[PDB]
RNA sequence: UCAGGGUUCGAUUCCGGAGAGGGAGCCUGAGAAACGGCUACCACAUCCAAGGAAGGCAGCAGGCGCGCAAAUUACCCACUCCCGACCCGGGGAGGUAGUGACGAAAAAUAACAAUACAGGACUCUUUCGAGGCCCUGUAAUUGGAAUGAGUCCACUUUAAAUCCUUUAACGAGGAUCCAUUGGAGGGCAAGUCUGGUCGCAGCAGCCGCGGUAAUUCCAGCUCCAAUAGCGUAUAUUAAAGUU
């Protein structure tokens, strides 16, 4: 351990800091509901019955 | 089991219900007013007070931590309170002998989670919000 | 030009020495029509001078092209100067509004109440 | 103080009781996508007007046949459903009001009619033609996509007369491009 | 707020009552035990040449104190109505504008073509391959057309003005004319990604996460929900057949 126990703010002060990697604008209003409809219903690829969620990483 | 049913029984029915309502724990404290005299806020949602002392309280097992808290004296009654300070490192903003706004912890006078005997939390310091200090939107004026 | 005028729910009014009606104006592709152009066209309808004609309250519908207002024609200018409200005579030079503020009138009254007999020194220049 | 104002107003929708019901979420999104709507509140408006219609018909069906109130308010509710084209003239009794669905009302919007009448190429293009002053109902320029078209108003939807389609002046893009194009020869 | 039966609230624009710092007494008048009338005691408090004199915002604006907690010392009798000896004078009653995310209704923030790759019908063919017609994206990036948000002249508006509606002139390629507030173990929609910390710092309504390979802390990316709005404290109705 470095310095004392019961020291406030430790982990937010240790953590290495990284800048935002985004650039492009997102859609708003009607145009975002249009995009969500086309992605969820219109053209779709089938799977085995253990069906897969929208954010599957591995 | 035996409830009376006769067509002239309305005085027995009305007055027995009135007598039996006083056995409900929520009804009684709302209508006697002893809880309204005892509550360190006089029926308000929030209160202002002045910071006496900064303290660390040991959490209840099966877990292990030191929970950062403050002891506070309220402006309108002069009575004493202890209150929790949310988020990582926020105790560094608070200083001593200055005004905080305090609020309830979310369970209508009962304690919350592993912290023993703490019923309140800090929400504003020297007229700036802890959220605006923590997200870097504002700073303490000096 | 395309600017056209019509008149609706007309009445003669012998108790106030006038005739009175609702006025509809068609004007597609233009801004609202000036009241000076409206009153010379009404003069050409009723075969009077435009000097005894008063028109007011014109409002234009959403998408444009049409507007509606109210108007009156008097029997002679001395009946008009008796029966019209003073602000409509002032719209074209027949009356002049007094130029004191309401607070000047209030505070001169409250200074006069502190004196008795021939008070004029608190009135002409006070 | 007393004042000449008035304070009458009301809400036109209700929120659902289960926030995250999977069976409800995708059904509402399918109605948004098929009719070209902006948000969930725009669907919850149409469910509320249908619920109030069915709540009234279920009351009148309790009263005796040929009761004076069942005769008067029942004939009024049935005329008013036929006037907007939601109900068939050949049906015309309270028993068939209980068979109506939300998609009967979403079809009577001006945005749906501008697309189905062939003035536009999609349900998303139709809203943009309405909201940009290009479209007319009888004599009147109209600017509101949720306007509900009456059955005699049905055959009088058209372009505006002061519009670059419909016979008016060209827009500010075509005028600038022509101006600076002639200026390409010099002195413009 | 509510299946049916109920529970809770009502200082607050309409109607009735009471009171003008606290108690008491009384003049005038058709009508008052009146306070923008008077007399005295009790509590405050202003001026003075110390003899004396004067006072009542729980009217409209404005200030101090209190507290979690509430707007301008603006314009006018044009409208609605009232008072007087009156067709004419008066009205902080009342009307108008300012402040105003208490709260309610409507409604933008991208539409459409061409091109390359992609899905699936259908036809010729044993299969391979080709023709193919209707819908998705998204990149090196293509193309022309539409429009109000803003700026600003005129009419209209009104007591005089502002605002709204009407109408000339400027006004869009996206790297801006850049949407936010809370979440991603379960209840409960959505990551058995990648870096830091090591029962510490912290999270957690509730059950629970952290002791060197964290689905829960601190951050990057991706995704979820509602949307000009979303989170938290506290009173209260339903759920409660837990009165």
């Amino acid at each position: 351990v470095h310095g004392s126990l019961a020291r406030v703010g430790k982990v937010r002060g240790q953590t290495l800091k990284v800048a935002k990697q985004e650039k492009k604008k997102k859609r708003t209003g009607r145009a975002k509901r249009r995009m969500q409809y086309n992605r969820r219903f219109v053209n779709v690829v089938p799977t085995f019955g253990k069906k897969k969620g929208p954010n599957a990483n591995s | 089991m035996g409830k009376c049913r006769g067509l002239r029984t309305a005085r027995k029915l009305r007055s027995h219900r009135r007598d039996q309502k006083w056995h409900d724990k929520q009804y009684k404290k709302a209508h006697l007013g002893t809880a309204l005299k005892a509550n360190p806020f006089g029926g308000a949602s929030h209160a202002k007070g002045i910071v006496l002392e900064k303290v660390g309280v040991e959490a209840k097992q099966p877990n292990s931590a030191i929970r950062k808290c403050v002891r506070v004296q309220l402006i309108k009654n002069g009575k004493k309170i202890t209150a929790f300070v949310p988020n990582d490192g926020c105790l560094n903003f608070i200083e001593e002998n200055d005004e905080v706004l305090v609020a309830g912890f979310g369970r209508k006078g009962h304690a919350v989670g592993d912290i023993p005997g703490v019923r309140f939390k800090v929400v504003k310091v020297a007229n700036v919000s802890l959220l605006a200090l923590y997200k870097g939107k504002k700073e303490r004026p000096r | 030009d395309t600017v056209t005028i019509r008149t609706r729910k007309f009445m003669t009014n012998r108790l106030l020495q006038r005739k009175q009606m609702v006025i509809d104006v068609l004007h597609p592709g233009k801004a609202t029509v000036p009241k000076t152009e409206i009153q010379e066209k009404l003069a050409k309808m009723y075969k009077t001078t435009p000097d005894v004609i008063f028109v007011f309250g014109f409002r234009t519908h959403f998408g444009g092209g049409k507007t509606t207002g109210f108007g009156m024609i008097y029997d002679s200018l001395d009946y008009a100067k008796k029966n019209e409200p003073k602000h409509r005579l002032a719209r074209h030079g027949l009356y002049e509004k007094k130029k004191t503020s309401r607070k000047q009138r209030k505070e001169r009254k409250n200074r006069m109440k502190k004196v008795r007999g021939t008070a004029k020194a608190n009135v002409g220049a006070g | 103080m007393p004042v000449a104002r008035s304070w009458v107003c009301r809400k036109t929708y209700v929120t659902p009781r289960r926030p995250f019901e999977k069976s409800r979420l995708d059904q509402e999104l399918k109605l948004i996508g098929e009719y070209g709507l902006r948000n969930k509140r725009e669907v919850w408006r149409v469910k509320f007007t249908l619920a109030k219609i069915r709540k009234a018909a279920r009351e009148l069906l309790t009263l005796d046949e040929k009761d004076p109130r069942r005769l008067f308010e029942g004939n009024a509710l049935l005329r008013r459903l036929v006037r907007i084209g939601v109900l068939d003239e050949g049906k015309m009794k309270l028993d068939y009001i209980l068979g109506l669905k939300i998609e009967d009302f979403l079809e009577r919007r001006l945005q749906t009619q501008v697309f189905k009448l062939g003035l536009a190429k999609s349900i998303h293009h139709a809203r943009v033609l309405i909201r940009q002053r290009h479209i007319r109902v009888r004599k009147q320029v109209v600017n509101i996509p949720s306007f509900i078209v009456r059955l005699d108003s049905q055959k009088h939807i058209d372009f505006s007369l002061r519009s670059p389609y419909g016979g008016g002046r060209p827009g500010r893009v075509k005028r600038k491009n022509a101006k600076k194009g002639q200026g390409g020869a010099g002195a413009g």
